[PDB]
C-alpha cells in the first residue's frame, strides 16, 4: 500500500 | 518556538486558508 | 478523518506521521512542537489490551506530508526517535485518561513550508477557546469511515461540546484531562476522527495573535461519526505541566 522510502531511513 | 503556529502558506504570508474563517465565526 | 475534506498544500505543517519501519504503515498522526519534539497519544505506544508496546526503534516519523502513501521527494523530511516518554499516570487500563506522550528526535528537523510548529496553549489562551460551540480543528490520515483510506491528508472543523453532553453521551468515565467535540444529531452537520487519525492535533487558531494552537490530541471515540456520539480529546494545556518537565529534564 505504502511506497518504499530510501533505505537510509531503515538502517 | 517564537514562530511558532504561523504557517508559512498562509499566515507569513497573509493568505487564509478554505475554512478558517469558519473557526474564527465560533468564537463569540 | 470522517466527512471531512482534502487539506490545503502547507495547512497543517505541524501535522506528523508515525510510521512504522515493520510492516511498513501508517501508525498514528502526531504534531511537532519544536525542531526536536513531537507531540502524540500514548496509546500510540503503548495500549497492553492489544499488545502494543512500541519502542523507539520500531518507528518513525514522517514530517511535511500530504499524500498518505507516497514518499513526497525533497518535501518531506523522516526522523529516527531518541527516546519516547509516556505520561506517568497514563491510564490504559479504564478510560485512556492522560492519553499523553512525547517523542524527542535523534536530530533537529529543518523547517520549510511544509514543516512547521504548532503553539501549545497557556492557561489564558485554554480558558479564552475551550469553550463549548467554539470550533476547533482535527487532521489526520485515518479511516474515512467507520466500517477506505484518504490518498491524502483530511481536514474537519469541530465544535466543543459541553462537558455534561460529554458524559451523558458514554458510559466511559469522562476526566478532566479530555474534552468532547463533534456536532449534535440536531445540527445536521457531521464529522468526526477515526481509527488511523490516533495521536494527531485538535487545533484552534487564536483571534487575539492569529497563530494556530494544538488544544486537544485524539484519543478516543466510540465508532467514528455515530450520531449522538462525540469525539474525545487529550486536553493539552491540562497536562502541559508535564510537557514542560519532559522537555525541561531531557531537552
Ligand atoms: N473520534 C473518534 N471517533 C475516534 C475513534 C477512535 C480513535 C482511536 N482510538 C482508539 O481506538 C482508542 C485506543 C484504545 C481504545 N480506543 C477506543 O477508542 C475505544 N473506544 S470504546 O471502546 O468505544 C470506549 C473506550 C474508551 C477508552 C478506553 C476503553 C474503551 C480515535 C478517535
Ligand atoms: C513495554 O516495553 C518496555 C520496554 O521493553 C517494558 O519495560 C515494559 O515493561 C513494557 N510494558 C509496559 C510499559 O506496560
Ligand atoms: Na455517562
Ligand atoms: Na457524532
Amino acid at each position: 500500500d505504502f511506497e518504499e522510502i530510501p533505505e537510509e531511513y531503515l538502517q | 518556538e517564537a514562530d511558532c503556529g504561523l504557517r508559512p502558506l498562509f499566515e507569513k504570508k497573509s493568505l487564509e486558508d478554505k475554512t478558517e474563517r469558519e473557526l474564527l465565526e465560533s468564537y463569540i | 478523518i470522517v466527512e471531512g475534506s482534502d487539506a490545503e498544500i502547507g495547512m497543517s505543517p505541524w501535522q506528523v506521521m508515525l510510521f512504522r519501519k515493520s510492516p511498513q504503515e501508517l501508525l498514528c498522526g502526531a504534531s511537532l512542537i519544536s525542531d526536536r519534539w513531537v507531540l502524540t497519544a500514548a496509546h500510540c505506544l503503548l495500549y497492553p489490551p492489544w499488545d502494543k508496546n512500541f519502542t523507539e526503534n520500531d518507528l518513525l516519523v514522517r514530517i511535511g506530508k500530504h499524500s498518505r502513501t507516497r514518499y513526497e521527494r525533497n518535501i518531506e523530511k523522516i526522523s529516527m526517535l531518541e527516546k519516547i516518554y509516556i505520561h506517568p499516570r497514563y491510564n490504559w487500563r479504564e478510560n485512556l485518561d492522560r492519553d499523553i506522550a512525547l517523542m524527542k528526535l535523534k536530530k533537529p528537523v529543518a523547517f520549510s513550508d511544509y514543516i512547521h510548529p504548532v503553539c501549545l496553549p497557556d492557561r489564558e489562551t485554554a480558558a479564552s477557546l475551550l469553550q463549548a460551540g467554539y470550533k476547533g480543528r482535527v487532521t489526520g490520515w485515518g479511516n474515512l469511515k467507520e466500517t477506505g483510506q484518504p490518498s491524502v491528508l483530511q481536514v474537519v472543523n469541530l465544535p466543543i461540546v459541553e462537558r455534561p453532553v460529554c458524559k451523558d453521551s458514554t458510559r466511559i468515565r469522562i476526566t478532566d484531562n479530555m474534552f468532547c467535540a463533534g456536532y449534535k444529531p440536531d445540527e445536521g452537520k457531521r464529522g468526526d476522527a477515526c481509527e488511523g487519525d490516533s495521536g494527531g492535533p485538535f487545533v484552534m487558531k487564536s483571534p487575539f495573535n492569529n497563530r494556530w494552537y494544538q488544544m486537544g490530541i485524539v484519543s478516543w471515540g466510540e465508532g467514528c461519526d455515530r450520531d449522538g456520539k462525540y469525539g474525545f480529546y487529550t486536553h493539552v494545556f491540562r497536562l502541559k505541566k508535564w510537557i514542560q518537565k519532559v522537555i525541561d529534564q531531557f531537552g
